[PDB]
């Protein structure tokens, strides 16, 4: 920060709530836990310029995890063959996702 | 760009304990003491190890002690805990509390026979120290490397060459 | 959808209940009658003028404190915590800065109406 | 009263807490069998 | 005011950029942005007549605008990185809109319109606090995230306000408008170079509260919110034109005196980064705000005008209000350029 | 002192009910024995599953089952 | 089935409605050395369903100031809400079992006033106008309290849910933990539903029947039903957390029971009350209920929050 | 899109005159549109027609500049055959800061905006000549 | 969760929109402050319960205290102009430039 | 039930819209009404009880304030209703038509990735805790109390100091 007087008396009035991996209040974990403690654990050090492309691949799976685009982009790509093929006629759905299976418990 | 593995629907196949949450809650107390073992392990293996894939025959043999505990509690102590479970799901919540005295003929039951003695207040509230022939998991969260932080300038520092470079002081 | 359900089912009986009130009696409509009441007489101005609200500081006061009830409620959760002193002192500063501010509102005569 | 009836309900609290303690385990491997399941279901109907 | 009541909205006023430094979380530093805020207004609307009521609506309502875009900044951020800190590979729109609502709030053209009118409207205490106090807590905003920030808009926002605060302040008869204009061409200065080493962004921000309060000062002695006000200064406190001269003439930057060494220093640094014709119209403009300034202090000390009967009651009596700062903060303004290098 | 709280009690009893009972509120939690077993109550509901330790064989105090001596007796919360 | 559920739920507390009336006439009769009500039917039982039916044969006024969409809209919310009051409520299985109960209450209270202040807005008119006001007045009045109150009575049951405090009370009624919390309200639901001696909306002798002036038919009995089933609520409200019935799970229509007796006796009380008082002003109530009610509150919420601490009493999370 | 107007250095001067006129004109008119923009929220009009206009007599004047630059520097980089002079850039200004005289009437404006857009288109050739990279990225 | 985030996105922008673009009252222009208010309290609560952020939950009702105490702030101006003008409007407010 | 939230979502739009538009603050106010309803319901949706009741809460009470106030100040002969002019009547219209042809047109120029029409409601909650007890929002809140004590101070002293505020500026 500006005046770092946190750092100075050692407390923390903000700086240990500043992300989704930080102190939930019963343990109970943010999904993305593991992909931001990885990111920030490589970025770590380092500062800025370097991270951002040292450390790319870390905050590109936890970009992933987060905002999670291209797993839409993949089910909807299923999907949407998958219509096209009922529409023609070639696919035949099973009963496991017709809404017909047997309950595994 | 790298496929996920995952198991067969025949490393899933497993025989199942078919059975209810009230009946279930009724011999959790016996449950935890009971079949604790099996159970400790794979909550080990399954927090250690963050996959589940890597845990599966520990699951089957949580599965298989359940199955003996309540062939035990079948061939034994039937008629009692059937009672027992049936006044407890009566119940919205499944109180124990409103079922205080099927309790007696279970436990009595099941002492007299296996000698199962009832766990108090707050001991399946805790760590309990479990061992195998796992060895530790070395790097989960499949971690990269960490790159190497920049080097500190070592050196006892000096004035500074004529001062300040500024524009034309002298000092 | 069983609570959307029970709010639809208030809905339409009020709705076909309104229905029933308007379209179910006679009518005789003219002038004199749907103009507005005042006692017989009629009115000197509208009633879409100024009304001087004589409590606006009691308003906004309650403003805040609406925002310490809001501050309060998170209490039962609170307490389930294993501190339990942090939440008592800070629940207590709390209470006592809302009972000063109310205080100093009161000597300072905001409570009373403006004549 | 109050606060011995409290008393004893952060107690019976301990009891059915302590029950979901000793059947997390099997629901947790239930649960990990059945999403690994699902996901396989999904896997062999993509490859189609 | 009774104390109590001071006590409190001082407090809070201390407090907002307080809190706006030593925070990590952007959303307190929005929490000390709100302080400031909050507890300027009642100091503001203090004198209870309809230019003061108009300045604090206009300060209320633009402020409040500049906020909640601040906010939006700031939970976008939340919801693409989930933390409470702009990271870099961060959205320059993003950053760009936190940019623009903090030049609202600071009072950066094309977002001028408001300072100089809100400023008229107030005492000439609650224009220095304004001009001074205010401007910290938006300035350590932008100065937390020096190298995410566009340089482009950076510098039209800086160019925009030098041309605009020197042609305002052209033509201004009223003295708090000059002060705003001041501000705004100032401000302009650090924004310029707030992408390129910070430091000077602070040193520029420390010789304008340093060179304004003074001045505040000046004016306040006799009340003198006008230039045929302030004109009226050969006989009233005639001790006082040595040092607005020097003052003003740091204003508006002049070698001998400190108040051009930011304006020098800033060139430096950015002629080291190819930014020339930017840093030239600036320098060119500066001279028309030294103009209004050259103009003011010959009709205060240098061409004494005309003067009343009533004023010599005011010789009679004595004075008090000098309260010993005026003096070192317009000594160490207009004298500490060989002191520079100790500066930077 | 003391015949100006007597004419408070008679003339607004109101505040003179709540302030006694802020100050017994903030003098209470000093006195009584019960006051730290609060906390203990609220840290002995577990919530969250108790995770297992592994055994490097240096866990003498820790036990190996549930039903064993060791580990905290919560016997206290029992005929407290 | 669950039709068939709010049928049950429904229309019986409409009768309820409709019979209150009758009751609050003869009550107030008596009290008043008069028979209520004994012609229409054998001792009166028919005259609710006639003033219906005699309120929906009668021609609505649309006038010519108002606005016709808040004038129609404001009296539907009112049944709406006065209705939906009654889901939550467990009598002693509810219809709805919500984690937020009291909250849900509140919202839907809170939202109720704006029938008031909509109507009397829409209808175009003075005394239509200083009735909204009031009622304006009287919410700022009520709301802080109402909401500390219930937080400070429920920081002994552990949750907002309704259905908890059935087991808070299994041996014991929260009136004695909370007799003064319980007075205050009592005194608030008193200022809700704006009933006397907190009338101060259709205050007959200081407003001519304001928010309803201009009012007439099946609209005016909306309002009239809405204010008359709110009444009912927050005497199923005070008697499900001070004075808590007995549970008995192999007996819970032994909880409906003595939840009737219970609202009836509380009901009662508050025509008894409209009998016996003359009314506040709408100054005085703020005077009241800042100056008394909000000092002692707070006080006692301190209290009621360092009680669970220093007795070793905090309840639980379900 | 950038790349419309960066169309105008695909090739040097003398060169597509009609593409570099009306690219330089759509500028002109770019520009008229925000300055009319701002001049009609600031010192509005007193109705709607005249708003109107104000702009369209902004953004019309602004074209015009715009269009008599283009012209001007592709035909005098066309006639004495030399792209890299800023002379041809200066003329093309001078003949804008004359249409700015025409359209709004004063031989004295006609002058001051002649040498003021000369210079600054001078030194706009200049320094896409020699590589001034206003609003630059930091780099010390 | 995309589509519900840029519909409250352009939800503030309309109220943004709003309070820039001024009519008569003032009023109107406080009513469009707690709307913005209230768009980014919906974006910060649905971000928080997606991601499961319980330690960020804090941050909402922090917003609307704030906000109310700006609206407070706003509302007793507001008296203010009426005191002096009577009729709320802003273009009454035009004695600065001079 | 799919497409719940995205009508939740646009009727909150077309409340804030027509809240843009600016009728008299009744017609305002009850717009603010309207959309903080619609906020509550959204935020139950994503899993949230207590934010949503407390917008409703706050906002009604605020409501209240406004009504009492544009009553005295923000009040005319002819309070401008949406219907009141033909040009917000028609900005209102297109409005309304120029959002449904945006969400039309970046439904295609994206085939998903800002507005999936497709695949609408299979993105809503990313990942649930299907086992879980003391986990609902409230708990988050109540961390005020304890791990965030200082959101706490600071707004209990901007309603504190607010108070002052309000004193001053009304004498
Ligand atoms: C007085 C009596 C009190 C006791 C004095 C003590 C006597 C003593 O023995 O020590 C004196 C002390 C040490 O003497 P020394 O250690 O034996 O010799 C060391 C050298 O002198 C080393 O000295 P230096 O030459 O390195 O000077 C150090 C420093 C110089 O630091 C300074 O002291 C600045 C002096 C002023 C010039 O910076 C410089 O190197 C020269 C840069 C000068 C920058 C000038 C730029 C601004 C232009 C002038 C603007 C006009 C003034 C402001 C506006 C006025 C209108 C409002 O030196 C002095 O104080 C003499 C000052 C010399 C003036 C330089 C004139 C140019
Ligand atoms: C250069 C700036 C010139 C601005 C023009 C100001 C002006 O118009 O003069 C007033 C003039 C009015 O004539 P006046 O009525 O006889 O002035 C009444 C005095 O205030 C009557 O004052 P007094 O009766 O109280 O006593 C005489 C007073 C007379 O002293 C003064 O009031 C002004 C003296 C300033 C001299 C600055 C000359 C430049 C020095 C280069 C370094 O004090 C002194 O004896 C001077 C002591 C030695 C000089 C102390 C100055 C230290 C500050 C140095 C700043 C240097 C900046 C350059 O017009
Ligand atoms: C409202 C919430 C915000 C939603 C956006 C606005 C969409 C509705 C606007 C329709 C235009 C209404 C109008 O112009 O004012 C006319 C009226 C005023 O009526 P009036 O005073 O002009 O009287 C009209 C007389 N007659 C009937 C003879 C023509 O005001 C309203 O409609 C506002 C009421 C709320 C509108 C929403 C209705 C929802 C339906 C629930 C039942
Ligand atoms: C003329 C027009 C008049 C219109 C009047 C409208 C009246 C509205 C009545 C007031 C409602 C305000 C309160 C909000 C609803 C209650 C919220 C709530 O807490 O319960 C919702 C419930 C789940 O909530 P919860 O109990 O916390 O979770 C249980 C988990 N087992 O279940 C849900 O999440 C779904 C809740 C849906 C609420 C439906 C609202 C209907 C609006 C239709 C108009
Ligand atoms: C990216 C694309 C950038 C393109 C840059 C376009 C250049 C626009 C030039 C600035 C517009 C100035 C228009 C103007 O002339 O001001 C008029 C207005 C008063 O109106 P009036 O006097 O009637 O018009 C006289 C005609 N000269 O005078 C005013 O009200 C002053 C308004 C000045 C605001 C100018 C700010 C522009 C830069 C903003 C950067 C962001
Ligand atoms: C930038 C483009 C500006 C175009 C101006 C359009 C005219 C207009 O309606 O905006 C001004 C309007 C202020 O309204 P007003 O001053 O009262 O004008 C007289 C109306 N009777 O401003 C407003 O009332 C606010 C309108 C906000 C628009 C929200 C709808 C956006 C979707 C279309």
């Amino acid at each position: 920060p500006f005046l770092d007087i946190q750092k100075k008396l050692g407390i923390s009035l903000d700086r240990h709530f500043m992300f989704l991996s930080a102190e939930q209040p019963y343990k109970n974990a943010a999904r993305c836990h593991a992909f931001e403690k990885e990111w920030i654990e490589c970025a770590h050090g380092i500062g800025g310029t370097r991270a951002k492309k040292e450390c790319k691949i870390e905050f590109d799976d936890f970009e992933e995890c987060l905002l999670r685009y291209k797993t839409m982009r993949r089910m909807h790509d299923i999907k949407k063959q998958r219509e096209k093929l009922m529409k023609e006629g070639k696919y035949t759905p099973p009963p496991h996702h017709s809404g017909r299976e047997e309950p595994r418990p | 760009p790298g496929i996920v593995e995952l198991p067969t629907l025949e490393e899933l196949k497993v025989e199942e304990v078919k059975v209810s949450s009230a009946v279930l809650k009724a011999a959790a107390h016996h449950y935890g003491a009971q079949c604790d073992k099996t159970n400790k392990e794979f909550m080990l293996c399954r927090w250690e190890e963050k996959d589940p894939r890597r845990c599966l025959k520990e699951g089957k043999l949580v599965n298989g002690c359940a199955l003996n505990f309540f062939r035990q509690i079948k061939s034994h102590c039937a008629e009692p805990f059937t009672e027992y479970w049936t006044c407890l799901d009566y119940s919205n919540m499944q109180l124990f509390r409103h079922c205080r005295q099927q309790q007696a003929k279970f436990d009595q039951c099941v002492l007299d026979k296996l000698g199962w003695v009832r766990p108090d207040l707050g001991q399946l509230s805790k760590v309990t120290k479990v061992k195998t022939d796992r060895p530790l998991p070395e790097n989960p969260y499949h971690s990269r490397a960490r790159p190497e932080p920049n080097p500190v300038i070592e050196g006892d520092l000096k004035p500074a060459k004529h001062g300040t470079r500024f524009f034309f002081w002298t000092v | 959808m069983n609570l959307y359900t029970v709010i639809f089912i208030n809905i339409l009986l009020s709705l076909t209940l309104i229905l029933v009130a308007f379209w179910l009696p006679q009518m005789n409509l003219y002038s004199e009658k749907a103009n507005p009441y005042e006692c017989g007489f009629d009115p000197t101005s509208s009633a879409r003028l100024p009304f001087s609200m004589k409590f606006f500081l009691v308003a906004i006061t309650f403003l805040l404190f609406d925002l310490e009830i809001a501050l309060l409620l998170p209490l039962p959760w609170a307490i389930q915590t294993i501190k339990t002193s942090t939440m008592m002192i800070m629940a207590f500063i709390l209470v006592t800065i809302l009972s000063l501010g109310l205080a100093y509102e009161w000597t300072q005569k905001g409570l009373e109406w403006t004549e | 009263r109050m606060m011995r009836w409290n008393q004893e309900r952060r107690r019976l609290l301990i009891e059915d807490l302590e029950a979901r303690i000793a059947l997390m385990p099997l629901f947790q491997a239930e649960k990990d069998r059945r999403t690994l399941q699902i996901l396989r279901e999904n896997l062999e109907e993509e490859a189609i | 005011m009774n104390p109590i009541t001071l006590a409190i909205i001082y407090f809070t006023i201390f407090l907002g950029p307080v809190i706006t430094m030593s925070s990590t979380n952007l959303m307190l530093m929005w929490v000390g942005l709100e302080f400031s805020l909050l507890a300027i207004i009642p100091m503001l609307i203090n004198k209870k007549n309809p230019r003061s009521t108009e300045a604090a609506t206009k300060y209320f309502v633009t402020q409040a605008t500049a906020s909640m875009i601040i906010l939006l900044a700031i939970v976008l951020n939340y919801k693409q990185l989930g933390t409470w800190m702009f990271q870099q590979q961060t959205n320059g729109l993003i950053l760009n809109m936190t940019l623009m609502a903090l030049s609202m709030k600071l009072g950066l053209a094309p977002f001028h319109f408001w300072l100089p009118e809100v400023t008229q409207g107030i005492p000439l205490h609650m224009g220095l606090i304004l001009l001074t106090w205010q401007k910290i807590a938006p300035l350590s905003i932008l100065i937390q995230i020096y190298p995410l920030l566009n340089s482009t808009i950076i510098l039209m926002l800086a160019i925009t306000s030098i041309f605009m605060g020197a042609w305002g302040g052209l033509n201004q008869t009223q003295m708090r408008k000059i002060m705003a204009y001041s501000s705004i061409a100032h401000m302009g200065w650090m924004l310029a170079i707030l992408p390129y080493n910070p430091s000077l962004t602070l040193l520029n921000l420390m010789i304008y509260i340093i060179l304004t309060a003074p001045m505040f000062m000046a004016l306040m002695l006799n009340n003198s919110m006008t230039i045929n006000s302030i004109s009226l200064l050969w006989n009233k406190t005639p001790a006082m034109l040595t040092m607005i001269s020097l003052m003003l003439l740091s204003l508006g930057g002049l070698p001998p005196l400190t108040g051009f060494l930011p304006k020098w220093i800033i060139i430096t640094e950015l002629m080291k980064n190819n930014c020339l014709i930017m840093a030239t119209l600036m320098a060119m403009m500066a001279l028309l705000n030294l103009f209004f300034y050259t103009r003011l202090i010959y009709s205060t000390s240098l061409t004494m005008f005309p003067t009343n009967n009533n004023s010599k009651m005011m010789t009679h009596q004595t004075k008090t209000k000098p309260n010993l700062m005026f003096s070192t903060l317009a000594i160490m303004s207009t004298m500490t350029l060989p002191l520079a290098p100790q500066l930077i | 002192i003391s015949a100006f709280l007597k004419n408070a009690w008679a003339k607004e009893p109101v505040l003179v009910v709540s302030f006694s009972v802020w100050g017994l509120a903030i003098i209470m939690p000093m006195i009584s024995p019960y006051t730290k077993y609060a906390s203990m109550i609220n840290k002995a509901t577990p919530y969250n599953y108790p995770v297992p330790v592994r055994d490097d064989g240096n866990m003498p105090d820790v036990p190996s089952h549930p039903q064993d001596p060791l580990g905290p007796s919560l016997d206290w919360l029992k005929n407290l | 089935m669950f039709f068939i559920n709010i049928l049950t739920l429904l229309v019986p507390i409409l009768i309820a409605m409709a019979f209150l009336t009758l009751v609050e006439r003869k009550i107030l009769g008596y009290m008043q050395l008069r028979k209520g009500p004994n012609i229409v039917g054998p001792y009166g039982i028919l005259q609710p369903f006639a003033d219906a039916m005699k309120l929906f044969m009668k021609e609505p006024m649309r006038p010519l100031t108002t606005s016709m969409s808040l004038f129609i809209i404001a009296p539907t919310l009112s049944l709406t809400l006065a209705l939906s009051l009654w889901v939550p409520l467990p009598m002693p299985h509810p219809l709805i079992n919500l984690n937020l109960g009291i909250l849900f209450i509140l919202a839907t209270s809170s939202l109720s006033v704006y029938s008031i202040l909509w109507s009397g807005w829409a209808s175009n008119s003075k005394y239509s106008l200083f009735g909204a006001l009031r009622a304006v007045a009287q919410t700022i009045s009520y709301e802080v309290t109402m909401a500390i109150i219930l937080l400070s009575v429920l920081l002994m049951n552990g949750s907002y849910s309704l259905q908890t405090l059935i087991t808070t009370q299994e041996h014991m009624w929260l009136l004695l933990p909370a007799w003064p919390m319980a007075m205050m309200w009592f005194i608030s639901t008193l200022a809700e539903t704006n009933r006397a001696p907190f009338d101060l909306t259709e205050g007959e002798s200081e407003l001519v029947s304001g928010f309803n002036v201009e009012y007439a038919a099946g609209p005016f009995a909306l309002f009239f039903m809405a204010e008359y089933t709110n009444i009912i609520l927050m005497n199923a409200l005070t008697t499900i957390i001070f004075l808590g019935p007995l549970y008995y799970i192999n007996l819970p229509e032994l909880y409906s029971t003595n939840f009737m007796m219970e609202a009836l006796l509380l009901s009662s009380t508050f025509l008894w009350i409209r009998a016996s008082y003359p009314r506040f002003r709408y100054d005085q109530l703020m005077h009241l209920l800042w100056k008394n009610f909000l000092p002692l509150t707070l006080a006692l919420c301190m209290w009621h929050i360092s009680l669970p601490i220093f007795t070793a009493g905090v309840p639980p999370y379900m | 899109v950038k790349r419309f107007f960066e169309s105008y250095h695909e090739v040097p001067d003398g060169t597509q005159c009609h593409r570099k006129t009306y690219i330089t004109t759509a500028l002109g008119g770019i520009c008229g549109i925000i300055g009319s923009a701002y001049s009609v929220s600031l010192n509005p009009a007193d109705s709607t027609l005249e708003a109107v206009a104000r702009v369209g007599r902004y953004t019309f004047t602004a074209a015009a500049i715009g269009a008599m630059f283009g012209l001007t520097t592709c035909v005098s980089a066309q006639v004495r055959e030399k792209p890299d002079d800023p002379l041809n850039y200066f003329i093309g200004g001078c003949a804008g800061g004359l249409t700015l005289g025409a359209r709004t009437h004063s031989y004295g404006t006609a002058a001051m905006g002649c040498v003021y857009m000369g210079t600054a288109a001078a030194l706009f050739k200049i320094g896409k000549l020699e590589g001034w990279e206003l609003f630059p990225t930091p780099k010390v | 969760m995309p589509s519900t985030f840029f519909n409250l996105t352009m939800a503030f922008s309309l109220s943004l929109l709003g309070t820039l673009m001024f009519r008569s009252h003032l009023m109107s222009t406080l009513l469009c402050l707690e709307g913005m208010v209230l768009s980014l309290f919906i974006m910060t609560s649905v971000t928080s319960l997606n991601s499961n952020s319980m330690s960020s939950m804090p941050i909402p009702i922090t917003i609307l205290v704030f906000a109310a105490c700006e609206a407070a702030v706003g509302l007793a101006l507001l008296v203010k102009v009426s005191n002096t003008y009577g009729t709320d409007y802003v273009q009454n407010l035009n004695l600065l430039q001079c | 039930m799919n497409n719940y939230i995205f009508v939740l979502s646009s009727l909150f739009l077309v409340g804030c819209l027509g809240l843009a538009l600016k009728p008299s603050p009744i017609y305002g106010g009850l717009g603010l009404i309207v959309s903080g309803f619609v906020g509550c319901l959204m935020v139950l949706g994503f899993g949230g009880s207590f934010l949503g009741l407390m917008v409703f809460l706050i906002y009604l009470g605020g409501m209240l304030v406004v009504f009492g106030y544009t009553t005295a100040m923000a009040t005319e002969e002819y309070p401008e209703t949406w219907g009141s002019n033909w040009l917000i009547l028609g900005f209102l219209v297109l409005g309304v038509i120029m959002e449904v042809f945006l969400i039309c047109v970046l439904n295609y120029y994206d085939e998903v990735g800002v507005i999936n029409l497709d695949g609408l409601g299979d993105w809503l909650m990313y990942e649930v805790d299907d086992v879980g007890v003391m986990l609902e929002g409230g708990i988050g809140v109540a961390a005020m109390y304890s791990c965030a004590t200082w959101m706490m101070v600071v707004a209990g002293w901007s309603l504190f100091a607010g108070i002052f505020i309000i004193i001053e500026i009304t004498r």
